[PDB]
RNA sequence: UUUUGUAUAAUGGGUCAGCGACUUAUAUUCUGUAGCAAGGUUAACCGAAUAGGGGAGCCGAAGGGAAACCGAGUCUUAACU
RNA sequence: GUUUAUUAAAAACACAGCACUGUGCAAACACGAAAGUGGACGUAUACGGUGUGACGCCUGCCCGGUGCCGGGAGGUUAAU
RNA sequence: UGAACUCGCUGUGAAGAUGCAGUGUACCCGCGGCAAGACGGAAAGACCCCGUGAACCUUUACUAUAGCUUGACACUGAACA
RNA sequence: CUUUAAUGUUUGAUGUUCUAACGUUGACCCGUAAUCCGGGUUGCGGACAGUGUCUGGUGGGUAGUUUGACUGGGGCGGUCUCCUCCUAAAGAGUAACGGAGGAGCACGAAGGUUGGCUAAUCCUGGUCGGACAUCAGGAGGUUAGUGCAAUGGCAUAAGCCAGCUUGACUGCGAGCGUGACGGCGCGAGCAGGUGCGAAAGCAGGUCAUAGUGAUCCGGUGGUUCUGAAUGGAAGGGCCAUC
């Protein structure tokens, strides 16, 4: 229960994305982690975004 | 509607004209076949003429050894 | 008359040249972002049915 | 009665035993804590579990300063 | 007969004679056996008919892949020591 | 008075009486895919349904719940 | 009504014995009585349990549905306000 | 654009009147020396009523059904999956309605890494300040701590602070453990592309062990893989995911 789960989507590229889980009461603001794009190859700034 | 026609079976027709129609004429295949293709398989004497019919590259190099050329 | 094929079977099941069955992992539908990764690349490709449940299947669908 | 509850059992402790021959990744020692610690030729995986890293033949020793089981193999 | 176990005081049978229970058809796999063999085989059907025609078809001789597709390889993978 | 023919005759059912309630006549209700019958060739002092059970003395409080009756602005809402 | 050449006892054994062990007693065969036993006869226990068995019955169990009821369209029209 | 006036313009719920459909289990005449029925006259309702198709509500009136197992007989009660210890007989495994306890998560810092630190509890002294807040030393030494139960672990710390970060990464995976299977787990090394450190090296989540459910069905993203005459599409498939 509580702690939510998300869709970080890459920027630059296609739409290739990570599911992680998220606490949102706790944490308001959104996640911007660098992760690596396969598709593109390359490790790209993945910005959060809802199911 | 594709068939893998192998080679050992490839001259048993009219001399060295096997399209599509003449080889199932000879019930290599069966009827409702539009696409087929040759592969490797064994033994060629005689040269044929393939055409109009896919064929695969170990097979193109013994068609051509035995004499017969593709298209 | 004819010996039905269980369809279900048929389906889920694709005969081999030596005989065997491949079939598609389990666990691999949904409730995915939980599971690790070297799960789900492990789950992805095709596997052999196990000797002990091959009578089943032999039986289900007889014809290839 | 608040009682009549147990997990499945695990099938922990040694697979290999001393002088016996492994392959490369072939698990010698399954346990929870460091119990046994890795020497020459051998990992410690994240369930600390004590793994081959060459062929060879084990070798369970006794070692360093506060007295541990070390494993170790030897081609 | 059923049972862990029955002389059991558990079941069944008064006796005799007669009848009374793993079959048949079609598919399929496996073993044997006979035929012929990179071939084997015909169904319906026509037939001076349990001959002979009729190979429509089936099965086999190559797989791999979800599939396009490629094919002694191919799938996975951007690509495989 | 009636009742378990064939193990129960009773305190059970019925009963006259009482109350509620429905029914305005092509009645309500019932049987019947319908036509049509009973109710009744009766008409609210009549008919159906429910409960109670001669007679005498009486029958108190609760409308929150469940049903029923009435009200109709608002919220909600099907087909179209 | 399995067949009987169908005794008592204490013990044993599927755990209450005409049949087993040990022992005690008893000439063969009726007839009239009694009814303790032959777990006597009668009814594949009705009690209890079991079956993903059956039926009827109940309800604010699920699902439907006859009837009852609401509306839209149809049979269905003309004027005005 | 707001706000509204007159006219034309397009429709909408109502009410009153009408008669011609419809109704008439109203009266009379005829088929007919027939309470049926039909037809004709004429009253009374009247576009209501009723009947059909669709449609919401109600509906044990009537159907079809379901209503678990374990169980020291059944019912009542309790339990049913996962984790830890014991039972468990010094490898693994091992039952009972045996004995005790927990879980249905948490966390972008509580992950990663690089550099440095080491606890509990007492004793004495010291402002407010006390048995206990903060400070100083000494004794003790890991009796602590480890996000949450218990076990086994941890100083090379897996314990505790600080800086830069996102390896809680994609494709794999020799070879093992473990299950009847479904599955579950450990995993060196290889390819790409990262961070951390001066570099050797480390990082595929968290000290380990619980935090979870198969299939079908359907949704949401990406992929000319398919795509029924052909070209597209819908629908499938594959990959990501709810
Ligand atoms: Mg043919
Ligand atoms: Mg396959
Ligand atoms: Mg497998
Ligand atoms: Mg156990
Ligand atoms: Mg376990
Ligand atoms: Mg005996
Ligand atoms: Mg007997
Ligand atoms: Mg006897
Ligand atoms: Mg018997
Ligand atoms: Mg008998
Ligand atoms: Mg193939
Ligand atoms: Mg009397
Ligand atoms: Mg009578
Ligand atoms: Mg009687
Ligand atoms: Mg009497
Ligand atoms: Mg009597
Ligand atoms: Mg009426
Ligand atoms: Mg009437
Ligand atoms: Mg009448
Ligand atoms: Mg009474
Ligand atoms: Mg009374
Ligand atoms: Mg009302
Ligand atoms: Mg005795
Ligand atoms: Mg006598
Ligand atoms: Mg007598
Ligand atoms: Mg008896
Ligand atoms: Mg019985
Ligand atoms: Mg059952
Ligand atoms: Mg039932
Ligand atoms: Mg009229
Ligand atoms: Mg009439
Ligand atoms: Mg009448
Ligand atoms: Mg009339
Ligand atoms: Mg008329
Ligand atoms: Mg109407
Ligand atoms: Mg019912
Ligand atoms: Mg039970
Ligand atoms: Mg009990
Ligand atoms: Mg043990
Ligand atoms: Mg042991
Ligand atoms: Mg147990
Ligand atoms: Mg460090
Ligand atoms: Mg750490
Ligand atoms: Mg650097
Ligand atoms: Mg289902
Ligand atoms: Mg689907
Ligand atoms: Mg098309
Ligand atoms: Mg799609």
């Amino acid at each position: 229960g509580i702690r939510e789960k998300i869709k970080l989507v890459s920027s630059a590229g296609t739409g290739h994305f990570y599911t992680t889980t998220k606490n949102k009461r706790t944490k308001p603001e959104k996640l911007e982690l660098k992760k690596f794009d396969p598709v593109v190859r390359q490790h790209v700034i993945y910005k959060e975004a809802k199911i | 509607i594709t068939a893998e026609i192998r080679l050992s079976d490839l001259a048993k027709v009219e001399g060295g004209v096997v399209d599509l129609n003449t080889l199932k004429a000879a019930n290599i295949i069966g009827i409702q076949i539009e696409f087929a293709k040759v592969i490797l398989a064994g033994e060629v004497t005689t040269p044929v003429t393939v055409r109009g019919l896919r064929v695969t590259k170990g097979a193109r190099a013994a068609i051509e050894a035995a004499g017969g050329k593709i298209e | 008359p004819k010996i039905k094929t269980v369809r279900g079977a048929a389906k889920r099941f694709k005969k081999t040249g030596k005989g065997g069955f491949k079939h598609k992992h389990a666990n691999l539908r949904h409730i995915l972002t939980k599971k690790a990764t070297k799960r789900k690349r492990h789950l992805r490709p095709k596997a052999m049915v196990s000797k002990g449940d091959l009578g089943l299947v032999i039986a289900c669908l007889p014809y290839a | 009665t608040r009682n009549g509850r147990d997990s499945e059992a695990k099938r922990l402790g040694v697979k290999r035993f001393g002088g016996e021959s492994v392959l490369a990744g072939s698990i010698i020692v399954r346990q929870r804590g460091t119990k046994f610690h890795a020497g020459a030729n051998v990992g410690c995986g994240r369930d600390h579990t004590l793994f081959a890293k060459a062929d060879g033949k084990v070798k369970f020793e006794v070692k360093g300063p506060k007295n541990r089981k070390f494993i170790s193999i030897e081609a």
